[PDB]
């Protein structure tokens, strides 16, 4: 059991439910709720999120460590030193080499492959939920929207659509099915991540109308402009990105096929330095 | 005092002040006596660092000059600065090259020293070529080719295929082919055969230059893979 | 559930039950048995080892990933790049700075604190079961002797003493109680680890008689020569080492007191660092 | 042409040629007219980079000078070079400081501009202090203290506690306390209160300087933890 008896956790600073840097057998991350009276809906949220994390043990899933109920509802996970992929790419504009970018793609795919293999759909994959831990290891986090595929189609009930729009698949936005999420919707989000990785920018930078993007993407009018990929982007990546981004969800590859591709993408790829010449001993 | 001038040179080097470093070793070389080989290496490091700072600035600004296809004003500004950087870069290359013609090549008494200074002469003419336009350029390219070639001939005859210096010469001479003479196949076969010849004689590696030889072999093969792209 | 369906794991090289480098969603470490017919004793061993690992999720415990039964009993864990502490200290004699050595102590303590907090006694802590992963992070591994403290002194029964002697506490060697293991026995082992860290050598280097060491340590005659600590070893560490090594087990500190004392050893220590001068805002870009 | 001189300045900056960069903005400032604030920032980047290269060289060689406790010959050599580096560093600081006294501080028309240039004046006197010995030094330290103090007074009265510029001033003024006046407690309480005051008013952060304010708050807290070691 993973319940942490009350008193042991020592909440500290804040970062962004709500997330604090705390203390429990070393630095940890604490994501407890600030609602004194947890509604039974916030309760099932918590129960579900814990339920999912419990099933994860993989170097690219951010490490769930335990949960607390007593003071407030909270989830404890490993602490990360270093920034999110969002932060590297759009804030400090880290100048990663293409081999590194490919590798970040590869690890992110590795973590997703592992989740889907245990039937977990993340539902909120983005560039802010992908952490470059110690600058070397991709840890996928925030499982607040994560869910496990039910064998029955009569247990989906109802859920108000939430999430970041830039990573939402057209079918998710449209929200026409009982359950529009699928492994494939996660792939699409990963598709947008490839976009950030191969271009350095978020999609739809000319459009700042939030409702317009939701409407135009859901309708099929709007889709990422793949021409904005930087010139050092391997052709195989551009293709792989366009495939993850297909509007018809079933046309998207799944993560083994994604790892099967990216697995050979960096396998038969050329990461050289051109200049070479003769460096001083 | 050659030993003072040399001790300051290493002080300059630790302080990352390569123009001071290069000034010390210059005046050493000028004392007209054969450089030791700790000395020779100090001179080569200094000027490689001093010239490399200009080469890298040249490339940045030359690039800006091409990405500003009028944009005439920006392009004029970029051109001017390029040419100011060039003239620093030519002074540096001429400085080195006159040291080579006047002291180091004439005083070179052992085969390894001649290959080292003739390669260096290939190198500095190549840096002048990177940057020459028009009338100058063929002469400058010929001189680079001729120094490398002489060096290459002596090193094939006198040195082991895994010698760092022979490997480095093959590396640089192959770079000259690819980058200055736009002959990639010639560049590829020069680098391939220098690599294969060193693999054939790994017994010739010694404890104290093992590391450099090994690194240059890797650099040979990396250029090849780049050039076959 | 953590059972890995057969066929998925792809065993490769060997290293040292028996341990292979394999493949299952990336590089992993595979520790499967080579016994085609698993005795019910080897079976309970496996069941127990898995049982313990299942309860661990901490950055300083080597990451259990799952187990296989079908082909051969096996435990799958994260792969580590980089060497054991044993290897750094006694093989390639890595010249760690004292701040690093203290930090390795600190992390090792952190992992042990976490285990004891969930009532797991490791029972085989040493310098070969402590991995410096990517040279930066201590991961404690090999839980083949690990056990969970039973509330009832009616489960110890009989277990044949096994383990490396240089890290065995005198009470463990003597093996007079029904259960001579305790959190404190783990501390003693960690004590010997401090010894390797602060001295660079294993204990009893003048003695090469295996049975003599077992006999002299169990008897009280023999104990590590603390004079062999290198001169840059903070006095607080030497004291802390001597405390972890006390012969009377109850006189040894536990890991919070060990993590609380180590936290202060690095608090007022002699270290360089310091910078942050008018960090060029550079509100350009 | 202030807009040419400024366009070259950004070209210089991309080519990593901060002495050219600093020369452009210098002559801009000399046109006697109020700097814009893209301009002001270009000047500050240039001279921070130009002076920082000397500060860092000074520290390396000053260190060599202390690790060579006679070793008199090496120590004499190190001393001489130190002092040569100093005199470059003083020329740079005096250059900036006379720009501040002659154009930028007199022309500063808004409160944020005065705090920025008075901080800068605190900064360049502090760099002179890092390096002063004896008679010079108290005067130089007084001037640094006085500029920071004036700046600090205006910023407390006119600016929001999360303003990048007020935060940066607190950062630098606290560094001056710790490093130049050897008063750590005063340094710690100056940095602690600037941090706590910005935490109290996070609503005052705006989209466009969010990033800098956040980084400076982190730097405040890192010095504190270093100083409490």
């Amino acid at each position: 059991d993973w319940e942490i008896p009350d008193g042991q956790i020592t909440v500290g600073q804040r970062i962004g439910g709500t997330v604090y840097k705390g203390k429990w057998h070393g630095d940890v991350a604490v994501k407890m709720l600030n609602v004194t009276a947890p509604t039974p809906q916030q309760l099932q949220a918590f129960k579900n999120e814990v339920g999912v994390l419990r099933k994860t043990r993989h170097v690219n899933i951010l490490l769930f460590m335990g949960y607390s109920t007593k003071p407030q509802l909270a989830i404890v996970t490993q602490w990360c030193e270093g920034s999110s992929l969002y932060h590297h790419l759009h804030i400090i504009e880290t100048k990663f080499e293409m081999i590194k970018l490919i590798d970040i793609a590869r690890q992110t795919a590795q973590g997703m492959d592992y989740l889907h293999a245990k039937s977990i759909i993340h539902r909120d994959l983005k560039s802010n939920n992908i952490f470059l831990h110690e600058d070397l290891t991709v840890k996928i986090g925030d499982f607040g929207l994560a869910t496990v595929k039910s064998r029955w189609s009569g247990s989906h009930q109802f859920e108000q659509l939430s999430g970041s729009i830039l990573w939402m698949a057209p079918e998710v936005i449209r929200m026409q099915d009982k359950n529009p999420y699928s492994f494939q919707s996660d792939v699409y989000a990963f598709g947008i991540v490839l976009y950030e990785l191969m271009t350095g920018q978020l999609p739809y930078s000319n459009i700042n109308n939030r409702d317009q993007i939701i409407f135009m993407v859901g309708r099929g009018y709007l889709s990422p402009d793949l021409s904005k990929v930087r010139s050092n982007c391997p052709k195989a990546m551009k293709r792989l990105m366009a495939e993850c981004l297909k509007k018809k969800r079933d046309e998207r590859p799944l993560f083994p096929q994604i790892l099967a591709s990216i697995e050979l993408l960096a396998r038969s790829l050329p990461k050289i330095h051109r200049s070479a010449s003769e460096p001083s001993l | 005092d050659k030993n003072e001038l040399v001790q300051k040179a290493k002080l300059a080097e630790q302080a990352e002040r390569y123009d001071d470093m290069a000034a010390c070793m210059k005046s050493v070389t000028e004392q007209g006596a054969e450089l030791s080989n700790e000395e020779r290496n100090l001179l080569s490091v200094a000027y490689k660092n001093v010239v490399g700072a200009r080469r890298s600035s040249w490339r940045v600004v030359s690039s800006i000059e091409q990405k500003t296809e009028g944009a005439e004003k920006k392009q004029q500004m970029a051109r001017e600065y390029r040419e100011k950087i060039e003239t620093e870069l030519r002074d540096i290359c001429n400085d080195v090259l006159s040291l080579l013609e006047k002291f180091l090549i004439p005083n070179a008494s052992q085969a390894e020293s001649k290959v080292f200074y003739l390669k260096m002469k290939g190198d500095y003419y190549r840096y002048l070529a990177e940057v020459a336009a028009g009338d100058d350029k063929k002469g400058i390219v010929d001189q680079s080719q001729q120094a490398y070639q002489e060096a290459f001939e002596i090193s094939k005859k006198e040195m082991q295929p895994t010698h760092p210096i022979r490997l480095g010469l093959a590396l640089n001479f192959s770079v000259f082919y690819y980058e200055i003479l736009n002959s990639p196949e010639k560049a590829c076969s020069l680098a391939k055969t220098a690599f294969d010849e060193a693999i054939a004689e790994l017994d010739t590696l010694s404890e104290e230059s093992y590391k450099d030889s090994t690194l240059i072999m890797q650099l040979l093969r990396d250029n090849l893979t780049l050039w076959t792209s």
